[PDB]
C-alpha cells in the first residue's frame, strides 16, 4: 500500500524522469477542456492525458498506486520519449525480447519491476502541496490514462480487468490528444455524473513538452 | 471557474489510489 | 393527435420558427462540430437556443402533449425563452401575452389552454412537418429519436424537454464570459454525455441546431 | 485515395475513393459501412455544403481530407 499521489504536475514529472522520461517532456496542468484562450498556454503535442476523478496495459497490484500506473500508462505507450537504457526503456525492451506479454503486464516479471519502482521511490509519493494521507485509507478517486496508439484512441485503467478499452479511431485532423472529439467527450461523460452529484473531485494532467 | 464547468488558481490538487 | 416527426433540417425549423413570429433576421442553423474552432467560424453568433436530436437513451417550459410534436415543441422552447426575438403580435407573441396579462401558468404551460394552440398551429402548418431532404414516415409510428433544447434565461442554464414531466431541468448558473450558449461548459458537457451513451452503442443517430442570426 | 469522414459525436471514418466519385458515391459508401441512407446525409468540406451530383474533383478534395457528415434524422 502506497500514500495516493497528489494530482501535481511536478510530483508526475519528477517520477517520470526517474523511470525514463526524457527531460524535454514533462506533464502539466489542464484546466479547460474546449477552450481557446486556455489551449494556447498548454504546450503540444499532448503525449498522454491523465484524468483523476471518482497498446501496453500493466494490472494494478498495489494499493494506491493508480497514479503510478497511469504514468506507467503515459511513459509504455510513448516509447520515444523514453531515455534509450533508461529503467522503463530497459523494462519494456525485455519482455519484448522474451516476448513475455507483448502488452498485457500481470506477470512475476512486472509484480518486481513495479515494486522495486515503488520502493526506489517512496518518498515522492509524499510530496506536493497537500498532506499525505496514511496509504492504508481509501481515497474515493481514481487515476486513468488516455493515449493515442496506432489511430487507435484508449483509455487505461489498471483496476479494469477487461484490460486497455478501445473508444474509436484517431482524427487525423488532431495534432495532439486534446483536439480528439473521442477523448473529450468520454471525459465530459465523467464530469456530468459529477455535475448532478455536486462532487467538484476532478484533475486532469497533460504529457507534453518542457 | 472549475475544470467541470487543495487550491491553486481554480485546480484542484487532490490525491488518488 | 399523431404529428409525422419533423426532421433535422435548418429550414424546416426556420421554417415553422418564422410561421410562429421568429424575426426574419434570425434563423436554425447546422451545428456539426461542438468544440471545433474553425468550423464555428461557419457558425452565426450569438447562439441563442440549441436543439438536440438524439435517441431516448425560472424559464417558460411547456408539456408535450401531441404523438411526434417534439420538434415543435424544441421550437417553442428556444422561441419563448427568446421573445426578444420574436415579431411584436405574431401568434406566439400573442400567445405568451395573453397569458402573462391574465398569469395563467407564469411559465409551465401544461394547460389546454396551450394545447389548442398547439393543435392549431399543428393544423395550420401539416405539410411542414413532411418536409425536408429525408422521406417522410407515418405519424403513427415510433422514432426512438427524441428533440430537447437548451437555453439561458435569467442567469442559468436549463435543459427543456417536453416529456420530462418534473419540468424544465436546471444545469447551474452561467458563465458571464460566455459569448453566448456554445461557450457554455454546462451546455457542452450535457451534451457530450449523451454522445458518450451513442460511442458505446455504436449509434450516430446524432444532429444539433443553433438558433443565430441569419 | 483515402479521405475521412467525421460525425457529430467524435466518430472518425475513413474512405477509399477516387476524384470522379460523386457525392452520392460517397454517400452510398457511408451508407454500406454506417447504413445510413444518404437521403438522411449532408456533407461538409471547408464549410461548404457538398450538392449530390458534383464529384471530389469539383471540390478540389484531396488525398487525406476531412468531410464532416450532418445526419437529415427525424425526432418525436
Amino acid at each position: 500500500a502506497v500514500v495516493p499521489i497528489e494530482s501535481n504536475p511536478e510530483v508526475f514529472t519528477n517520477f517520470a524522469h526517474k523511470l525514463g522520461l526524457k527531460n524535454e517532456w514533462a506533464y502539466f496542468d489542464i484546466y479547460s477542456l474546449t477552450e481557446p484562450e486556455l489551449l494556447a498556454f498548454l504546450p503540444r503535442p499532448v503525449k498522454a492525458i491523465v484524468l483523476l476523478f471518482p497498446v501496453i496495459w500493466f494490472k494494478q497490484s498495489v494499493k494506491n498506486a493508480c497514479g503510478l500506473y497511469a504514468i506507467l500508462h503515459s511513459l509504455s505507450n510513448n516509447q520515444s520519449l523514453l531515455e534509450p537504457g533508461s529503467d522503463l526503456d530497459n523494462f519494456l525492451k525485455s519482455q519484448s525480447d522474451t516476448s513475455s506479454s507483448k502488452n498485457r503486464f500481470d506477470d512475476v516479471t512486472t509484480d518486481q519491476f513495479v515494486l522495486n519502482v515503488i520502493k526506489e521511490n517512496v518518498q515522492t509519493f509524499s510530496t506536493g502541496q497537500s498532506e499525505a494521507p496514511e496509504a492504508t485509507a481509501d481515497t474515493n478517486l481514481h487515476y486513468i490514462t488516455y493515449v493515442e496508439e496506432n489511430g487507435g484512441i484508449f483509455e487505461l485503467d489498471g483496476r479494469n480487468l477487461s484490460g486497455p478499452l478501445y473508444l474509436g479511431k484517431s482524427d487525423p485532423t488532431a495534432t495532439d490528444l486534446i483536439e480528439q472529439e473521442l477523448v473529450r467527450v468520454r471525459v465530459a461523460s465523467y464530469m456530468e455524473n459529477a455535475n448532478e452529484e455536486d462532487v467538484l473531485n476532478f484533475a486532469m494532467l497533460g504529457l507534453g513538452p518542457n | 471557474k472549475t475544470l467541470t464547468g487543495q487550491q491553486r488558481l481554480l485546480v484542484l490538487r487532490l490525491r488518488g489510489g
